[PDB]
């Protein structure tokens, strides 16, 4: 029969670098519908947004 | 919006640690020639043994 003991101290130092390229698109819409005492109104939108 | 970006959460690999332990090392004992050398006569003898009157 055997018996072992082991000690073990490791020191691991580490590099990272990075980059990144994001390109967004995106459109929009909208409807509203305005009431008053007298008044009435609606609106209709659209919107083209890139990034 | 802003983008996450995503530099990832795993660190290196287990890989390294699977390796550690990988490790077969030497095993085994020397075991039967030995030496030997061996020198007696309890094998065989001689002697004067014949009979008469």
């Amino acid at each position: 029969q055997s018996t072992q003991n082991t000690d073990s101290q490791t020191r691991t130092i580490s590099k990272n670098t990075s980059t990144s390229r994001t390109h967004t698109s995106e459109v929009h819409g909208n409807a509203e519908v305005h009431a008053s005492f007298f008044d009435i109104g609606g609106s209709v939108s659209a919107g083209f947004s890139n990034s | 919006v802003k983008k996450e970006a995503a530099e990832k959460l795993l660190e290196k690999v287990p890989s390294d640690v699977l390796e550690m332990y990988k490790a077969i090392g030497g095993k085994i004992y020397i075991v039967d020639g030995d030496i030997t050398k061996h020198i007696s006569l309890e094998a065989l003898s001689e002697d004067k043994k014949k009979i008469k009157d």
